[PDB]
């Protein structure tokens, strides 16, 4: 409700129905371990923001038992609860497009059979700032194609949520464990993608500030890793 | 302890003539041993270990045989670079003795 | 009322996937065996098609089931006196099997590989179930395959479909005959997963979504203003 | 009225068909029982065969099937092999053999030792298994906090360790063995003892998309 | 007895017919579940997708 | 979940056992019909081939009705003016029946000769029952057959499948036309008894295990020691 | 148990599982006849042996009632029990692969077309000394490879038993009459051959001998013989 409790992790939030379940599946073995609320540095949205891209496991990789357990396990297999909240005041504007991308295999900015590196595939709990400069390796941050080539408006065929600052604060995206293995390698493949989006740009009163905090809180959720490494050899 | 008497101590001959120096084991040392090649002082390097296999960087000239106790280092077709003194070691039961040693010289 | 909608039906039609052209005449001082087209094989591409890599890039995995229908054409643009009666084997290369490397390799008389025997002029017809490695096949591949080293990111050989590899049986004539072969796929029990946003841009590489640098705006400009109807 | 469909008068090799019998009326030699009837290779694979894991001879004789233990050795390694059983010690066996007949494997295999030395001589070995996608251990304490038994050699002469289900086509996982203890050998009976080892697969083993080996 | 009717030997290229199996025997990989099965582009473009009407630029 | 595995599927497969090349061109002034490659018979020999010869010497008997499939194919490398309609007589000579020593010989009209004749560039198709005398094929004979001298040890008239004939039946042009023979032996019905050791070392004979002297070690060296993973 | 009385024979054993009853298949029709223990001469496994080889029904040719009823009778039909012990101390290492190879064809030690002659495919009771120097006609002797090109790993998958001197000192494999026809000849074709194959090198303390004694006892079980010779003309 309002003091949702997970873990010894504890957020404050909204809803009635907010949670966007992906394609209707809810996620489910094929909690109480590593299910508990990761709570992302908070990204600066300014005016001139064009968006931001996290990784999913790859944002989790550090975060304490379940990056601990992600590079301990060779196999593993999670879905997740994204929160996106970008605290407000009613008199900010603008509007977010909080999406989730199955397998966004990125584009290069070089073009041609030049490949994204692993520096920037794999960024992080820092995620891909793509209001930044395209570095030698990296992904084209060019965001009305999505980083793939395909156009920004067909982005919402994807499960997505707006923040319309106008209406609501918060995004709740449901991800189920969406791929085509029934287990893999959570530290070389990333299952999805969550973006962050201004669609509508900020725009603030005068006499704010041109800034607004958004905050990513994700929680993994039906977290099921390899047998092996328990498994005895008797 | 398992005492190697390499037998003979020197030998004498021409650069195309077969060398086949032995060694004969006390005990029984199962295939485990090592044959060394050592120039005026320079380091002995390893030639045949487990009594057939030659080692890495060895030319087909040098052959081990031989088993159990008795074994045999026949070398074939001698090069110019092949002259200096010979030693056996058994690797099987700790200490790893050597043998005495056989020299080779020019006729 | 939408049966011409269904993923069975969008997807499942037999499109040119491959036109290759192999000849017929003697190994005798031939170095290269493809320079000189004795052979040719082709690694299962359904995305060299831009047409059908579209279409399949509608959704992140599709698992179907393969049809292939192979039309050889001959062909003597030479002094020829007959047309002449050829029969092409074109073989079927599973994914981890070995390619040919010569017309006269042992990869042709491998009875692992299956191999089709007609005549130029007639046309084959086989199909080939879902040989992937995954439960489906991956249009796109947001990792690495099989290593923590570099692995070109979205390169998988998850999707390997397999290969086909095409000779002329027939023993050179005095005559060069060249046989043109076109290789119809046809996607069939067709099931689809996570449909994604279409591609607005051209391709630049196959298994990468790269698109080109200084490219036109696909979202075109009205003629007027945005009143203008 | 019939029509002629694409792909007629063609010989796919793959496509069995009944054919018109060039001697009909021919009785054949009746079959009587022989024993050892063998429907599935799946059944053959299974019988575990000796490993050549002390490859390092420049020839191929018994001694390579030996692992040798050696006394007064503690912590330090007995042997160490990857579990690719297309490649390195599993490729001649009778498992890697029908594996490298096929493409794909994905089984669990049924891995033995068994040891020959004499019956007053004990040792502890500790036989690590390192699963696929982790690193094989590099000292004996790295592969007691991992999976392992602790054999006691003067105990249990043939120790039977199932390697679990792996779809292994760095990689396919590890297995070595570490002393735990040195050997004890009985009183002036010094030298070598040797272990055998032997591989096999689990009856969940798969074997799929048959291909060719050449020469 | 049977008579060879006009169109045989023709590869009509949208007549779906079964075809020998190139690869029979083999045990395909099996299907899993996974999410958002679309059977048909119908349900596809039910979903609504942004407008490009400032076409002005 | 296994049926790759079956020995129906493992050894059941059509493989190459046998490629010849025959000739059409006139008898007149020709001595040996076999150098001239008139006619050319072959006895049914599946351990030929080292790929099946090699998996049937997993198992110690196998007992299989056969399958043949042969594809004859023409080739004209001279002055020909016309390819030639061609019809091949593929004759099975079944075991313990006389060989041809001509191509006009009595053998190819004897009635006890099962013959197919078909035309090149078609394909031929017959299946030829267990014609084994034992209740299975001996892949390895330890001792001697019918006889208390030297028999050779191993080469026994137990495991005689056959012999196929071909010529060509019709006659001779003013060109000469190369027929070129593919035989493809599919074992059928196949069932196995005592599996064997898979062999290491190559062949050197036909019904024989003598392996080559001084050959190379098949089981193959570290590139470390036995510690190194 | 221990006191195994067949015919006039009897011998000493000891058993828990130890019978290899070949293929799980027990010798049957298609005793009392020249059912006893043929107890061969006992090999001396010396520290430098590579093994022994004997062919079945061609070990038992000699051997009494039985030998005399296999020159009698053309066609014949036997089963056997193969009883082969080597009896040592506790202080005895090393250990001897017990295997039984039907249709053990062998290959000569010239390669090509050249074959092995009847004097070695047929050695009696004395069999094959694989530790011996190869003579013109006989079989190759390379024990690695199995004298038939096969390795001596992969012999298990014949009907095997070890001999582990720290565990057991005996191995019973109870063959059937395993061939391709009903009834043969038992004088021209080996039904089996008995392999006995030191893997593990035998090892003596300081103060020992270094060899130890092998001793083979074959009992021919359900052995028929043709109805000819005492078939009537009337």
């Amino acid at each position: 409700v309002q003091q949702i409790t997970l873990g010894n992790s504890t957020i404050t939030t909204q809803e009635a129905a907010n949670a966007v379940v992906c394609y209707a599946e809810w996620p489910e073995y094929l909690d109480t371990s590593v299910c508990r609320f990761y709570t992302l540095d908070s990204k600066t949205w300014t005016t001139g923001s064009k968006g931001w891209c996290w990784k999913l496991p790859d944002a989790l990789k550090d975060m304490g038992v379940f990056g601990q357990n992600m590079f301990f396990h060779s196999l593993g297999r999670s879905g997740y609860t994204v929160h996106v909240q970008c605290n407000a005041t009613k008199f900010h504007s603008g509007c977010l497009l909080v999406v989730v991308i199955p397998e966004h295999q990125l584009a290069s900015h070089e073009g041609g059979n030049v490949s994204v590196k692993y520096t920037f595939t794999h960024p992080g709990e820092r995620g891909i700032d793509l209001s930044s400069a395209n570095e030698v390796g990296g992904p084209v941050k060019d965001v009305i194609y999505n980083m793939n080539g395909t156009l920004l408006g067909n982005l919402l065929i994807f499960p997505h949520q707006f923040i319309n600052l106008r209406t609501n604060n918060t995004a709740t995206i449901v991800i189920p464990y969406i791929n085509s293995v029934p287990i893999d390698s959570m530290t070389r493949h990333n299952n999805v993608s969550l973006m962050v989006i201004p669609i509508a740009p900020l725009t603030v009163p005068t006499g704010a500030t041109p800034s607004l905090p958004i905050t990513v809180t994700i929680a993994p959720m039906c977290t099921e890793f390899s047998g092996i490494r328990s498994k005895s050899i008797v | 302890d398992i005492v190697l008497t390499q037998s003979p101590a020197a030998l004498s001959a021409a650069a195309g003539a077969t060398v086949a120096a032995t060694c004969r084991a006390s005990g029984n040392i199962h295939n485990a041993l090592a044959w060394y090649q050592q120039k005026a002082g320079k380091s002995p390097q390893l030639l045949v270990y487990a009594a057939a296999a030659l080692a890495a960087g060895v030319p087909s000239r040098f052959s081990g045989s031989g088993s159990g106790t008795a074994y045999a280092l026949a070398i074939n077709s001698l090069a110019a670079d092949d002259f200096g003194a010979y030693y056996c070691q058994h690797f099987w039961s700790t200490p790893y003795t050597f043998g005495g040693g056989t020299k080779l010289e020019i006729k | 009322n939408g049966s011409e909608t269904d993923v069975e039906c969008f997807l499942g039609r037999a499109a040119c996937v491959h036109v290759t052209e192999i000849q017929n005449k003697d190994a005798t001082g031939i170095d290269n065996h493809r320079e000189a087209k004795l052979f040719n094989d082709w690694k299962i591409n359904l995305s060299s098609l831009v047409q059908l890599r579209k279409k399949l890039e509608l959704f992140t995995y599709v698992r179907f089931d393969s049809e292939y229908t192979i039309l050889a054409t001959a062909s003597q643009p030479d002094s020829a006196n007959y047309s002449s009666n050829l029969v092409v084997q074109a073989m079927y290369v599973p994914p981890g099997a070995p390619n040919p490397k010569e017309w006269d390799d042992y990869t042709w008389q491998s009875a692992s590989n299956p191999s089709v025997f007609f005549k130029v002029g007639d046309t084959s017809r086989f199909s080939v179930p879902y040989v992937g490695l995954a439960s489906a096949y991956n249009c796109f591949y947001d990792g690495y395959s099989h290593d923590d080293a570099e692995t070109q990111y979205g390169i998988t050989v998850l999707n390997h479909m397999g290969s086909m590899a095409f000779r002329i049986v027939n023993e050179h004539d005095e005559h060069k005959t060249l046989v043109k072969i076109r290789v119809y796929h046809r996607a069939k029990h067709v099931e689809a997963w996570i449909p994604r946003a279409p591609r607005a841009l051209p391709y630049t590489s196959i298994g990468r979504t790269n698109y080109p640098k200084n490219t036109e705006p696909v979202i075109k400009k009205r003629k007027g203003d945005i009143k203008s109807y | 009225p019939t029509t002629t469909l694409p792909g007629s008068g063609q010989f796919l090799t793959t496509d069995d068909r009944q054919s018109p019998s060039a001697l009909p009326n021919y009785e054949p030699t009746p079959r009587i029982h022989i024993p050892g009837k063998v429907h599935n290779l799946l059944e053959i694979i299974q019988v575990d065969t000796l490993i050549p894991m002390n490859n390092t001879h420049t020839k191929d004789e018994v001694n390579s099937y030996l692992i040798p233990l050696n006394a007064n050795r503690q912590n330090e390694q007995v042997f160490g092999t990857n579990l690719f059983i297309g490649d390195g010690v599993f490729k001649t066996t009778l498992l890697g053999e029908i594996v490298q007949y096929y493409t794909h494997w994905s089984g669990s295999l049924r891995f033995s030792l068994m040891y020959t030395g004499p019956a007053l001589s004990s040792a502890k070995l500790i036989l690590a298994y390192t699963p696929p996608g982790a690193r094989g251990p590099q000292d004996r304490r790295e592969a007691m906090l991992g999976t392992h038994v602790v054999w006691d050699i003067g105990l249990q002469s043939t120790i039977v360790m199932t390697i679990p289900w792996t779809s292994g086509v760095t990689s396919a996982g590890f297995l070595s063995c570490w002393y735990q203890t040195s050997l004890i050998l009985p009183p002036e009976t010094t030298g070598q003892v040797y272990l055998l080892s032997f591989i096999s697969a689990c009856p969940d083993f798969k074997l799929r998309l048959m291909k060719d080996t050449q020469t």
